[PDB]
């Protein structure tokens, strides 16, 4: 059956593409119009686009399980609804090579966001999230929120931004002792690292006697904090869990699994991300069980508002277990699994009744 | 009079639906935000029940015209599908007289939400934010310390050992930079109801900040912490549950757009309507349901250009008798030419003969 | 004794000229059928005539009224009546309120002669006893008989039914003959278009045939059974 | 070969709308299946067909009782389904819509397959329109074409649904020949219809089914002569 599975197939894949085309294009100004909010001096609406399209690859990656669903619905309504599908069930094709037909493009949609989830997103996410957190907040010590803060008993540090380069910036740091003479404070500029120590330039360390001195800033460009973070941990640091790659990912929970943190957050988006095919599958399982059911004479609008209202009910669901994990001890598996299974037993009931 | 209470029933009960199906998704929503930050331990796992019991009138009042908006959507397209629209007008019921026919309850929902918006969304706003300067985590969950800074920055939150007694700690961290408390030590001398202050029994309170380079000598402080209270700053100035009369008179420009956007939620009712009436119809072709999402987005950038505007109001950019209300401007004009554009044809076609 | 003139109508969809110069005309107490090919005008006239459909050509004139421009509220309030093919029935209503729901319209009426017209449409089409059931549970013979006297409450001067031999048994026909012919009767005129050319050549008096836009053939039904020209484009030479 | 469905019933929500139908088709056969709307007529054709599960009774392909495979199963032991409204695949060719059906039958190989394509496209004379897709065919070849493509799956029974709803009347004298070309084949076709005038014409065993029961058979005499259709369905003044 080689025709038909192109058609079923071609129709089915033009969709997909078209639905994330919009999901991705409305996504993208919602997100615009929140990035207006903050566009003051040192970021410019100009360089607010380019944060808004360099992560564009990582809102698709998001949206493959959602655009996948509509798309499956939306291109076998319009064969379910012009009679195209009874006349394939009556010339002897079972229901299985149908659904079979629909998965092989479908395959390779997985496959295809596997490859840019690993190889795409992470690059240009961490383009977009160094070249603006350099642009809202280089000049200030406190000022910028894409500041990194780390902990020791002694001291607190905050660094303004970082590049992935090496090249790093904006730093203050107060160091306390229960004693705590305020003999120096800090602020600082760029730090490019300098061999095992980041070198703090232009510092004004204020300098004071706290019963009854003076203070005094002195700024060195050889100033040295030595590293109890690393440039490749700063990169992973400052990275959201979901933007890091699989293999970066895994690399980092085995790390914190060596120093005895706790992972468990670096878990979910793991499985996340591996389990996303299966995920999809389950989706477009649904999507097939209802096109021969409930929607099989419905129009297109019926059938794109039905897609979007369990899409967001899955996108919520896949929320409220998310983060859940935590507060109540249970494995962060479950998480990804139950509602995916959910889905996928919904349909296979769907079906079987038929 | 008979078909009166037929399409102030039917779009009732409609907007009834789909009210409460809007009310569940965005308390979910809501939800789903404030659990994670108590999976940081930000917030009270316990405490979730009353602040979104308190939430509701916000919710509700912004969703009501939404409701209203999708009910007589999809209650008018059913009638349009059924033909028990198309004899209504080949009998003689006009197109303005179906707008005066659903203007009746739009001015019932008109009410609520104005009621909504001036007398029950300021109290909730109000007793919500006493819960969390009640709590507010004012018990034992100062952070085994892991390290806590606010959102306003201002004020860095922390104890040397996310020491539940939170009591002499050798390094008490609540420190708020502008004037800064420093702490040498925290004795956990607070639980005061407006908000937890703790005596140092030795707090610098050395005001001068290494962010301005700047050092200024102090000695010991007591009754230290202030009120690094995050929830509140993320959601509620004292703008959102000031009463509407200490609104009116006010030369705050504050006040004075919040009166405008407090009553610029019962305008909008109405302008949905208008807009709702002449988008019903449809060919037994595209369904009730085709035009229902478009609709959503339309409502979205009505909401957004407004909330664009009360800032520049109060930012001293817009001058505050024009307002806001250029925005329900545009779209009743909007709302204008969708009804009076078939007419407006066909009169065109009366000058071509 | 008024007058329907739909005359020199015309109607283009997409480049296309769908409907060309066809010119029909109704009377007072008069049945007038339209039929023709399914891709002929047919549909296209009966809607431009009914007020559905924009006309770019010609002049609908109901006694000396150009209907031509008005909205389908003021054709209906010149006397321009209309039934769709579907069921167009209140559901969640009941039959007094289906008939005093437009009763209640008449600005020539009193509370009492309302009263008795409603009284009147009830008791004329023998619906007098199903007068309290719902909308939605009345079979489809009540339903028709529910929709006409809806639609006589308005008092028209021309009924234009749409379809109403579709999908009905052979023992249904011959009540809603029965209906047709007293509207008649009352001095109604009726215009009928459907796909059953054997029903509606019996129960019309004069029926114009649409092919190509333009009108190939008028008048009685053996005018219109003896004609060559229509026994060639559309009943074919076996038909009776 | 003989389809009989016996005994069939079937209950909807509260109410039972079919009890004890039993029909039998043979092969180079016409059988019309008629009765009021309201009736169950269209529910026993799709009962046989396959689209809704009857609750008793049995359908049998020549003792090859079917009355629990679905569509497919029903379809594989042959019997066909042409629906009411246009089914015709609307972006693939005229030559494509019978070889993606053709390409199905696992008997034939790639030259039996283009043998059979090149009888199926010269027996219905769409052989001069095999390059046009399927939204661009009228409606006089869209019927040709859909039946070519119903032959290309080698059925025994083909079970048509309202073939003469909403044609001319100078297309039905086409539709009969073609349903008379699909009976000189050897197949059973299966007429429902709500066109009584027509359907009694070219059938040749009518099954008038009224309140879910069989009120008659036979011949369009013994129908047209009886009684109880006389009174429910025909009506006394019929012809
Ligand atoms: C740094 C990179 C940043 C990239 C940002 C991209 C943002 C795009 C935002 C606007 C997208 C608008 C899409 C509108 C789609 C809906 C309109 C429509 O009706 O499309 C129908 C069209 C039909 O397809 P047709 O051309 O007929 O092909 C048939 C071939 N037999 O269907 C189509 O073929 C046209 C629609 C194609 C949609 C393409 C976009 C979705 C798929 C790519 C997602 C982005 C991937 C990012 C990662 C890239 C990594 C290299
Ligand atoms: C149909 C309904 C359509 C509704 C559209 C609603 C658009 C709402 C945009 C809201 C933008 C916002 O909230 O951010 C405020 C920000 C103000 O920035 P600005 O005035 O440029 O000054 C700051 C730098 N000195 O940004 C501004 O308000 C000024 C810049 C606006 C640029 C165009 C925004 C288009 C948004 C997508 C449409
Ligand atoms: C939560 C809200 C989810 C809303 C989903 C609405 C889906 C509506 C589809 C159309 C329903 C319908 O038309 O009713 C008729 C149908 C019976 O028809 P039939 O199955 O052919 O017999 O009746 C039905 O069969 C209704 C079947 C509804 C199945 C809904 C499954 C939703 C799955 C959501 C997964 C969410 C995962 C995270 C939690
Ligand atoms: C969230 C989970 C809530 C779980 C409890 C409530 C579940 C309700 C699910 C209803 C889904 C019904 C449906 O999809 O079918 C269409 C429905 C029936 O159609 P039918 O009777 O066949 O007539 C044609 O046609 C209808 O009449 C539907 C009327 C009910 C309201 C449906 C939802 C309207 C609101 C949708 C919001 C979508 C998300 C918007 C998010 C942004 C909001 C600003």
């Amino acid at each position: 059956m080689v025709k038909l599975d192109r058609y079923i197939g071609v129709t089915v894949f033009v969709a997909i593409l078209a639905v994330l085309g919009v999901i991705l294009g409305l996504a993208l100004l919602f997100a615009f119009i929140d990035e207006l909010n903050d566009i003051s001096a040192s970021y410019g609406i100009g360089d607010a686009l380019r944060f808004i399209f360099l992560t564009a690859p990582r809102r698709a990656y998001d949206m493959l399980p959602m655009a996948a669903l509509i798309g499956c619905l939306v291109g076998l309504g319009t064969l379910a609804s012009n009679s195209e599908l009874t006349i394939m069930r009556a010339a002897g094709v079972s229901l299985s090579r149908i659904v079979w037909a629909v998965m092989k493009p479908m395959l390779v949609l997985m496959l295809a966001g596997i490859l840019v989830g690993e190889y795409v997103a992470p690059w240009t996410e961490n383009i977009a999230q160094s070249g603006r957190a350099l642009a809202q907040g280089g000049g200030d010590s406190q000022s910028s929120k894409r500041g990194l803060w780390h902990r020791q008993g002694r001291e607190y540090i905050h660094i303004n931004a970082v590049q992935p380069n090496g090249v790093l910036y904006g730093v203050t740091r107060y160091r306390f002792d229960e004693q705590r003479g305020l003999e120096s404070a800090s602020f600082a500029k760029r730090a490019r690292f300098e061999t095992d120590h980041w070198q703090l330039e232009e510092v004004t360390t204020t300098l004071l006697h706290p019963r009854e001195k003076r203070s005094e800033v002195v700024k060195l460009p050889t100033e040295r904090w030595d590293a109890q973070l690393s440039p490749q941990l700063l990169n992973t640091v400052v990275m959201e869990p979901e933007a890091l790659s699989i293999s970066g990912l895994w690399q980092y929970i085995h790390y914190l699994a060596d120093q005895g943190l706790n992972n468990n957050r670096y878990w979910l988006a793991f499985w996340t991300k591996v389990l996303q095919p299966l995920v999809t599958a389950a989706l477009v399982l649904m999507a097939i069980s209802f096109i021969f059911g409930p929607l099989r004479s419905v129009t297109l609008g019926q059938r794109i508002f039905t897609g979007v209202l369990v899409g967001f009910v899955f996108r919520i669901a896949q929320d409220l277990l998310g983060p859940s994990s935590l507060v109540f001890d249970f494995p962060p598996l479950l998480a990804v699994v139950i509602p995916a299974s959910i889905c996928a037993l919904a349909g296979v009931w769907l079906l079987r009744r038929a | 009079m008979i078909v009166f209470r037929y399409l102030s029933r039917e779009v009732l009960v409609t907007m009834s639906a789909v009210s409460a199906v809007l009310l569940v998704i965005i308390m979910s929503g809501r939800f789903i935000k404030y659990l994670a930050q108590a999976a940081q331990g930000l917030l009270d796992p316990g405490s979730l029940f009353l602040i979104m019991a308190f939430r509701i009138p916000g919710f509700l009042q912004l969703i009501l015209p939404l409701g209203l908006f999708l009910g007589i959507l999809l209650a008018y397209g059913r009638l349009y599908l059924e033909s028990e629209m198309t004899v209504l007008s080949a009998t003689g019921m006009s197109q303005k007289r179906l707008l005066g026919y659903t203007m009746a309850p739009a001015l019932l929902v008109a009410i609520l939400v104005a009621w909504l918006s001036l007398f029950l969304a300021p109290q909730g706003i109000n007793q919500f934010a006493l819960l969390l300067n009640k709590q507010d985590t004012l018990t034992e969950f100062d952070t085994p310390g892991r390290f806590q800074a606010m959102r306003d920055g201002t004020r860095v939150t922390y104890t040397e050992e996310l020491s539940k007694d939170r009591g002499e700690l050798a390094g008490i961290f609540i420190s708020q930079k502008d004037s800064i408390l420093v702490a040498e030590k925290g004795t956990q001398n607070i639980q005061a109801d407006g908000s937890r202050y703790l005596i140092l029994h030795n707090g610098y309170r050395y005001d001068g900040n290494p962010g301005q380079a700047n050092y200024r000598a102090i000695q010991y402080d007591t009754y230290g912490v202030m009120l690094p209270k995050p929830e509140a700053s993320s959601e509620v100035s004292e703008r959102d549950a000031v009463p509407t009369a200490d609104l009116f008179g006010s030369d705050n420009p504050r006040y004075q757009a919040e009166l405008q956007w407090r009553l610029s939620t019962p305008l909008l009712v109405f302008v949905v309507t208008l807009l709702a009436v002449p988008l019903s119809r449809v060919n037994p072709r595209q369904g009730r349901f085709l035009k229902l999402l478009p609709a959503i987005l339309l409502y979205m950038g009505y909401l957004a250009l407004l909330i664009a505007v009360r800032g520049q109001l109060d930012k001293g950019k817009i001058p505050m008798a024009i307002g806001l209300w250029w925005v329900h401007g545009l779209f009743l004009a909007i709302g204008l030419l969708l009804f009076y554009w078939e007419p407006l044809r066909l009169k065109l076609a009366s000058s071509r003969a | 004794m008024a007058t329907l003139k739909a005359q020199h109508l015309a109607k283009s969809y997409k480049g296309r000229q769908v409907v060309r110069d066809v010119s029909m005309s109704i009377d007072s107490g008069q049945i007038v059928g339209l039929l023709g090919p399914n891709g002929a005008g047919k549909t296209t006239c009966f809607y431009m005539i009914v007020g559905l459909v924009q006309a770019d050509q010609g002049v609908v004139r109901i006694d000396e009224q150009n209907v031509t421009h008005l909205p389908m509220h003021g054709r209906a309030r010149a006397g321009i009546g209309y039934l769709p093919q579907e069921a167009s029935i209140f559901r969640k209503l009941s039959v007094s309120d289906n008939i005093m729901a437009i009763l209640e319209t008449r600005s020539d009426l009193d509370r009492n002669g309302r009263k008795e017209a409603l009284e009147g449409l009830l008791q004329e089409f023998h619906i007098h006893h199903i007068r309290d059931n719902l909308g939605m549970s009345l079979s489809g013979g009540e339903r028709r008989r529910v929709e006409i006297a809806r639609a006589l409450a308005s008092a028209p001067k021309f009924i234009l039914l749409d379809e109403p031999f579709a999908g009905v048994d052979p023992i249904s026909v011959g009540d809603i003959k029965q209906i047709i012919h007293h509207l008649k009767a009352k001095g109604i005129g009726i215009l009928i278009t459907d796909h059953n050319v054997r029903e509606t050549l019996d129960i019309c008096e004069t029926a114009y045939i649409v092919n190509d836009g333009q009108l190939i053939a008028e008048g009685d039904a053996e005018s219109i059974l003896a004609n060559d020209l229509v026994k060639e484009v559309y009943l074919g030479h076996e038909f009776r």
